[PDB]
């Protein structure tokens, strides 16, 4: 090839066609150039961060109706297990136990942070304003005993050992959001359940028509007797003003599932604020497929 | 078939429409033009337009997007067959990949058709002309309208218009290299040689030339019926572009395969990886830089032909711009070629110009025998006559047949001393010798009407220093006084102060052939040289002015500024040539030859060192006695060289000598024997008005107005294309860093992906389709004729400086301008910049529908993908905004845009097209489900304005440093 | 309402700007 000419000379001392005092300047230029570019980039980022608040986002319309999720964090909306096989349902129980750590009664004893809101559903509690004039805001404390037959004060496999499994439903946190339950015209929503003016109602039914004959009985567990989310929480003040906030939960158990069939179940939440989508199959709603092998 | 050469002239009456004299008929011309077709020729059939369209639509690099669209439709068909909820998002990808090739195929076809329409329009610009002898009288016609049974005349240098049959020939020798291949001139005559019309002295053929002589002949075969009518690429600047595209293709294919095998590691579901591969390789290769060359070359030729400079192939355009030496003739090119008579000399007296429109003015018409004798020489040596239809004007306005230098003194001896038809009345005619540039003579023998001098007299004119040795004994006061050395001193001083004014001079003499030997009845012959051509009777000199063309002294200055050597090659005396060269400015004011510096020091000439003289005047007889090493050292030390008394055969030696010193030579020629010099120089320039056909068959370009300034404007137009190509190459390469670096930061820093495949295709489609072609219409700069000629073996199109400017500097600011907008949108929706580091795995998990942001809110998967696709949309918009400033800074190279202007309108249409496409692709309804492009807030459109302004400010200040300090460090490292 | 942001006004403005910036480019190109 072209050896010993375009690599090194030592009759002009030109490595790669450039002398050593010329290699220094062309590298000093690029070091200074990329230094000033990094400086201008950091400076524009820093200036843009001054227009950003630290209590409220600038735009909230892309989380505007929240999602609705279920706590055994599963992989394709599928739950499948054998009750007489303690290695099939172990990951589900581990997920539920790791989620319900902060909801324990021994983790809510700090009375200067937590407070004792009522044991019946009530109106939303305005903690003030997003202006840092009162420091940290107190949080209502959620008792685990309201999730009875679904909490860890009993069967610690949460029903998975004895057939009938149970999920825990929660609504996604949106900063400043107060959910509006539907009105009471007795014609408005579907089909019929117990109505409460301070409860956002949730209902879990079968998806297809052969699933309504196989899902069996469905039990709900929450605060009170009307199934849904209580309203003396909301609207949440953000994790700067309210660390250790506890969102309300709702447990759902399926006591009479049909064996050896895959059952599709749809859970929907109703309200004026709550809206649904056709591409987002997790907005205001979700679905799960349960298959109890025997 | 048998041609009518065996049958004689009686059967030529009885084979065609009864004409062998006085023309055929002007009315029968339309009859035969109605009976048969025009005298045309088309052997290429056609290739149709649809196959040329399909070559563009399915060609190179556009079949990748066709197979990508096929794979998208295939994946959609498998999803729609075998599953419920078909979710047609692989159909919209297929129609996007279809629309992109349809748009780029239509655009490249439109560019190729617009270039071909200009290129097949340089026909019918200098059409052929044939000399027929129609009923009327010797007219020239469009030469596709020659009919059978017509009678044409062909002189020396003309191309034969159709297949002939020679009737009356005066020494035609033709060159039958069209069908034999031999380049030897073979004679033609109405005599018979062979019983075959291919090897006879008879009939001549289509597409040949009489290189000498003059012959009249009848037409037998026209059109696609003749003997030769029946049986019958890659510009060196396009080769560099299509070699550079190979290396960019290699780098793009490597980057595409290396990104493809990393997309599958991050679980991209094979179709997305393949479409990403195809998008990277298509966006990183500048295929549309190949049509730009064809747009840049062809349009340049269209600018040249409107400046009277007509190229014949596209390879001549790009070699005109690198010219280093122009070897030009003088009469007709540097001067106007309209001679007038001034400052005669006889009886040791320089007379006055005789220009008044009143007779017996200041000083003329002292009627001795001398003036009537010299007028007899001026009238009886001429073959030029006044044309017809001219008894309406008197002297200054008539049209004269023949050359200019004979018509000029015809226009002088009509003012005084009677008429010239009176002189044809008086004296007789026997024989003549026509002037050629190898003898410099013109002599003619004539019979006196009277017996006052009963001896028969011959008249002679020519070049004065070549006449005087023959025509010796000066007739001073009607006498026969012999020569003295002071008589030749008076002659030399007279020629000195006649050539000092820049005047052309001729010399005149006569002999009186005495009838002591041959009586009054005695026939005479010439090429039998039986008459004395030595010791004749000299009379005196007549000079003519020749005014220079009005645009020449600015053109010589523009050649001097641009570093172009100009060599004057004349056939005149070294006095007149030196005076004309000092007049127009070839020999500059400040350079001197050896002779004037020897005369100003009063020292003899064989003592001065020839290295303080920058100028030179080389006699033509000394050029024969120069060896090949004695020639190029005159082409090396002197800057201003003038060759005088140079025969047109000696031009080839000068061309080869200039080429042996490493130059690109442009050479002007207009004769039959100028053709060896024309197809040896790098640019042959023929003349269009006073030009032969053999000259404009052998030249690379034609001067439509015979002007030296038009060659210099052709050099400017050839110099423009390298700037205009470099600017377009520098613009197309800057959009590769923003199309590559998002995936690298996505895989290194683990942030959500800032730019996707569809928006890469949109970026490339808009911002590299129209504004890349707009930079070929850019005008010139203020200093294009202020730089050295490029050396087309050392200066390439693509440097190291160009690559480091396009990739290393402008592309990085263009990438940062989009990354800033990305962080702005994600910070305003709720994800601050430090939170984004390491979020890629949870963000792209389809079954995690509560992802916590900086404020504590929880996000569904399709809720956060809409924010990511808004970020993709604004990346595309910010790239458009910085490409505005890139296109504005790329239009100059060292001038600023404040002293250049915004007169390019294709560029402004490209800017508006960019902005309109970016606004429509974002704000149209239905774009969210097809392209997945979402609307932007109005305040997010101004996020890339600081980086556009930074590009503009930096690239203005760098050009100011280049202009203020030439040869500095910045011009070494940043001048591409 | 901090959760609405009507996009129809900016869409109308963007399409008006697209039509304007297209016809002005058409009048600049065909000005010859
Ligand atoms: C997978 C990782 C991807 C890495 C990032 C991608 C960037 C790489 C793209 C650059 C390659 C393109 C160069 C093509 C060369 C064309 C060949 C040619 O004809 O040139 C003739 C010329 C011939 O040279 P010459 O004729 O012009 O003059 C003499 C030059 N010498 C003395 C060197 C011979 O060769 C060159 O172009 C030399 C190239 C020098 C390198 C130029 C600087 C490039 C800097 C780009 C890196 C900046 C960062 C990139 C992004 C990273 C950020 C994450
Ligand atoms: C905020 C942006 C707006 C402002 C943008 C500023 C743009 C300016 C960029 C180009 C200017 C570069 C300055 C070079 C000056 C040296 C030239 C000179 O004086 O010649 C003689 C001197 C002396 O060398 P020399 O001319 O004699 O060359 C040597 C040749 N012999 C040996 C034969 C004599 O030139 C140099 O040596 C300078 C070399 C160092 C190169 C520059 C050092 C780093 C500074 C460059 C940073 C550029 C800032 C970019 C930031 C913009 C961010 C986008
Ligand atoms: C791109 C070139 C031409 C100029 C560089 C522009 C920026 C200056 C680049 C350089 C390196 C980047 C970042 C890479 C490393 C991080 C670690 C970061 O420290 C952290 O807080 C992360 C770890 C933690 O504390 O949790 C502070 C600096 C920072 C943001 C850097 C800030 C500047 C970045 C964006
Ligand atoms: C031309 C290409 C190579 C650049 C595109 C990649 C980005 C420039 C990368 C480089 C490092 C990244 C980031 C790494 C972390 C820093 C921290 C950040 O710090 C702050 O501004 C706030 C810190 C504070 O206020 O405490 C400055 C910029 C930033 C986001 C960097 C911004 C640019 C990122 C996304
Ligand atoms: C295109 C060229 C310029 C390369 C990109 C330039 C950036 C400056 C590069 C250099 C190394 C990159 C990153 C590699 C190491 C990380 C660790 C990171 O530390 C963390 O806290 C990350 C936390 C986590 O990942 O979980 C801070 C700096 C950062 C983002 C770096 C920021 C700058 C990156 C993107
Ligand atoms: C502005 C100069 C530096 C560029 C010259 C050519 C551009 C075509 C100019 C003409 C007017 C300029 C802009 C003026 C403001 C509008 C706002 C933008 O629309 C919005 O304001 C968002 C909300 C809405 O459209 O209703 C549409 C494009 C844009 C940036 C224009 C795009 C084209 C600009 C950059
Ligand atoms: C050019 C360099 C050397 C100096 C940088 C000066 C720039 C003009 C600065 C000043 C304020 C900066 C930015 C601050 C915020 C961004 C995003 C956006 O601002 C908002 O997000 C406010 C929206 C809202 O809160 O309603 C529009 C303006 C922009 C692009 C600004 C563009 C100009 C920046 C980069
Ligand atoms: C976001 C911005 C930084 C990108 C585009 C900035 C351009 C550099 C702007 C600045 C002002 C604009 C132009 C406004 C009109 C004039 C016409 C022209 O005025 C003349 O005197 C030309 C006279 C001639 O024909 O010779 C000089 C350049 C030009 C300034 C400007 C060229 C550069 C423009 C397009
Ligand atoms: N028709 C003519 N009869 C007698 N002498 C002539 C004639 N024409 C030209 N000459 C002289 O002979 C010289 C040689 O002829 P040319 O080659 O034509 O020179 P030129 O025309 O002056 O210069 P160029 O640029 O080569 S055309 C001329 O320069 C005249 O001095
Ligand atoms: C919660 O679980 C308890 C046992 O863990 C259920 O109590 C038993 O329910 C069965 C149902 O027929 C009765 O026969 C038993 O007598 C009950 N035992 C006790 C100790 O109460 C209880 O029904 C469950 N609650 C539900 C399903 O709402
Ligand atoms: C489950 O038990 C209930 C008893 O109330 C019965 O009505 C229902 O049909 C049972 N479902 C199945 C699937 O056996
Ligand atoms: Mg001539
Ligand atoms: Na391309
Ligand atoms: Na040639
Ligand atoms: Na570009
Ligand atoms: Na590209």
């Amino acid at each position: 090839g072209s050896w010993k000419k375009f690599i090194w000379n030592s009759e002009k001392k030109e490595f790669l066609g450039r002398t050593g005092g010329s290699w220094f300047k062309i590298l000093l230029f690029y070091v200074i150039f990329y230094g000033c570019l990094a400086g201008i980039f950091i400076g524009t980022i820093q200036v843009m961060l001054l227009t950003i608040s630290e209590f409220k986002p600038t735009y909230q319309d892309r989380v505007a109706p929240p999602g609705l999720t279920q706590i055994p964090q599963i992989q394709k909306t599928e739950i499948s297990f054998r009750p007489n096989d303690p290695k099939s349902y172990e990951a589900y129980v581990l997920n539920i136990v790791r989620f319900l750590e902060k909801y324990k009664d021994s983790a809510q004893r700090d009375d200067m942070i937590f407070e004792d809101c009522g044991d019946v559903p009530s109106e939303p509690k305005e903690r003030g304003d997003f202006n840092h004039e009162r420091g940290e805001r107190k949080v209502c404390r959620f008792k685990l005993e309201w999730l009875g037959n679904c909490s860890g004060l009993n069967d610690e496999t949460y029903g998975y050992k004895e057939g009938k499994p149970c999920i825990i439903i929660k609504l996604n946190r949106v900063l400043g959001f107060k959910p509006k339950p539907p009105k009471n015209e007795s014609l408005e929503t579907y089909p019929v359940m117990k109505y409460n003016p301070n409860v956002l109602p949730v209902q879990c039914t079968g998806k297809r028509d052969e699933d309504k004959d196989k899902v069996g009985n469905v039990e709900y567990f929450g605060l009170g007797n009307s199934p849904g989310f209580p309203l003396q929480y909301y609207p949440y003040y953000g994790k700067l003003l309210q660390p250790k906030y506890l969102q309300p939960l709702l447990a759902v158990q399926f006591t009479n599932l049909t064996m050896d069939t895959e059952i599709r179940i749809e859970c929907k939440a109703y309200g004026e604020n709550i809206g649904y989508s056709e591409k987002d199959r997790f907005q205001g709603r979700f679905d799960v497929k349960i298959e109890v092998k025997s | 078939s048998m041609d009518d050469h065996k049958l004689s002239l009686d059967e030529l009456h009885r084979k065609y429409g009864t004409d062998l004299s006085r023309g055929l008929t002007s009315a029968r011309a339309a009859e035969i033009l109605a009976r048969d077709g025009p005298n045309a020729l088309t052997p290429p059939p056609t290739t149709p337009e649809w196959i040329k369209f399909c070559r563009q639509l399915f060609g190179g690099f556009s079949m990748l997007l066709w197979i990508g669209a096929i794979l998208c439709f295939l994946a959609y068909s498998i999803q729609a067959a075998t599953e419920e909820e078909p979710q047609n998002d692989n159909l919209y990808l297929g129609v996007v990949l279809s629309a992109v090739v349809i748009i780029t195929g239509c655009f490249s076809y439109y560019q190729e058709a617009k270039s071909s329409k200009i290129m097949e329009s340089f026909k019918n610009m200098v059409p052929q002309q044939a000399l027929v002898i129609r009923n009327g009288e010797k007219m020239s016609i469009n030469a596709e309208e020659v009919v059978v049974g017509d009678l044409v005349e062909v002189k020396g240098g003309d191309r034969i218009p159709a297949d002939l049959r020679i009737i009356s020939a005066n020494g035609c020798k033709v060159d039958n290299s069209s069908l034999t291949g031999e380049s030897e001139p073979q004679t033609r005559s109405p005599d018979f040689t062979n019983e075959n019309p291919l090897e006879t002295r008879n009939i001549a053929f289509f597409s040949t030339n009489c290189v000498e002589g003059t012959a009249r002949g009848i037409v037998v075969y026209t059109g696609d019926r003749t003997v030769m009518g029946r049986i019958a690429g890659q510009t060196p600047i396009a080769a560099e572009i299509e070699h550079f595209i190979h290396i960019i293709t290699g780098v793009a294919v490597f980057l595409g395969v290396s990104f493809f095998i990393l997309s599958l590691i991050l679980e991209y579901t094979w179709l997305e990886a393949v479409i990403f591969l195809i998008g990277i390789i298509v966006a990183n290769v500048p295929e549309g830089l190949l049509a730009t060359v064809t747009v840049c070359l062809t349009l340049t030729a269209k600018r040249m032909a409107r400046k009277n400079c007509l190229v014949k192939n596209l390879e001549a355009v790009e070699t005109l711009g690198s010219t280093s030496t122009i070897c030009s003739d003088k009469t007709g090119t540097l001067t106007q070629n309209r001679m007038t008579v001034a400052h005669m000399w006889f009886d040791n007296q320089i007379h006055e110009a005789d220009t008044t429109e009143n007779q017996s003015g200041v000083s003329f018409d002292k009627t001795s025998a001398t003036w009537l004798a010299l007028s007899r020489i001026a009238g009886l040596c001429n073959r030029a006559v006044f044309q017809a239809n001219q008894e309406n004007l008197p002297i200054l306005k008539r049209a004269v047949a023949g050359d200019a230098s004979e018509s000029a003194l015809l226009k002088c001896i009509e003012l005084c001393c009677g008429s010239v038809k009176e002189m044809r009345e008086r004296y007789a005619k026997i024989v003549e010798i026509p002037f050629n540039s190898t003898n410099k003579y013109q002599l003619s023998i004539h019979k006196n009407p009277n017996t006052s001098e009963p001896q028969h007299l011959l008249v002679m004119k020519g070049a004065p220093e070549r006449i005087l040795d023959r025509c010796s004994s000066i007739l001073l006061h009607g006498k026969e006084q012999p020569l003295d050395e002071e008589l030749k001193d008076a002659f030399q001083n007279a020629y000195l102060e006649l050539g000092g004014l820049g005047e052309r001079v001729l010399g005149f003499c006569h002999l009186f052939l005495p009838d002591e030997q041959f009586p009054e009845g005695f026939q005479f012959d010439t090429d039998d040289v039986n008459f004395p051509i030595d010791n004749l009777c000299f009379v005196g000199l007549i000079s003519m002015i020749d005014p220079p063309r009005a645009a020449v002294p600015d053109a010589v200055g523009k050649c001097r500024s641009a570093g172009i050597k100009v060599i004057m090659v004349t056939g005149d005396h070294p006095i007149t040539a030196k005076a004309i060269a000092k007049g127009v400015g070839i020999i500059s004011e400040g350079n001197e030859t050896v002779e004037d510096i020897a005369a100003r020091l009063n020292i003899p000439v064989s003592q001065v060192n020839p290295r303080d003289a920058k100028a030179c005047v080389v006699h033509g007889s000394d050029l024969k006695d120069m060896t090949s090493e004695q020639l190029d050292d005159i082409l090396k030390y002197h800057t201003e060289i003038v060759f005088a008394r140079t025969s047109p055969q000696q031009k080839l030696i000068i061309v080869e000598g200039c080429q042996r010193q490493g130059a690109i030579v442009a050479v002007t020629g207009d004769g039959v024997n100028d053709s060896p010099a024309l197809k040896k120089a790098d640019i042959g320039v023929a003349m269009g008005i006073a030009g032969s056909d053999v000259s404009k068959q052998a030249a690379d370009m034609i001067l439509l107005d015979d002007n030296f300034a038009s060659i210099v404007t052709g050099v400017e137009e050839g110099r423009l294309i390298f700037d205009n190509l470099k600017k377009s190459i520098a613009y197309t390469l800057t959009s590769n860093i923003p199309e590559i670096t998002p995936f690298l930061i996505f895989i290194i820093a683990n942030i959500p992906l800032p730019l996707g495949t569809v928006t890469i295709l949109c970026i490339d489609l808009g911002t590299d389709m129209v504004p890349a072609i707009s930079l070929a219409y850019e005008q010139a700069e203020s200093d294009i004729m202020k730089r050295q000629p490029r050396n087309p073996k050392t200066d390439k199109l693509v440097n190291e400086r160009l690559i480091s400017m396009a990739y290393g500097q402008i592309g990085m600011i263009q990438a940062l301008g989009g990354f800033f907008t990305y962080f702005v949108i994600l910070a305003e929706n709720g994800f601050l910049p430090i939170h984004l580091l390491g979020l890629r795995v949870d963000w792209d998990d389809r079954w995690i529908n509560d992802v916590e942001d900086s404020y504590g809110q929880q996000w569904t998967y399709e809720q956060r993908k809409i924010v990511e696709f808004t970020c993709h949309t604004a990346f595309f918009v910010s790239i458009v905004v910085v490409q505005w400033a890139d296109l504005v800074i790329c239009k100059t190279r060292r001038n600023s845009v404040f002293q250049q202007g915004m007169k390019n309108k294709i560029l402004i249409f490209g800017l508006f097209e960019e902005t309109a496409l970016a606004a429509f692709l974002s704000y149209c309804p239905g774009m969210g489900v097809a392209l997945r492009m979402y609307p932007l807030k109005p305040t997010w459109w101004f996020c890339a304005f600081p980086y556009s302004l930074l590009i503009f400010v930096y690239d203005e200040v760098r050009k100011l440093i280049i202009r203020r300090r030439p040869g500095g460090w910045v011009e070494k490292e940043t001048y591409y | 309402d901090p959760f609405y942001y009507d996009y129809e006004t900016v869409r109308n403005g963007g399409l008006i700007f697209a039509g304007l910036a297209f016809i002005v480019g058409l009048l600049i190109l065909l000005s010859r």
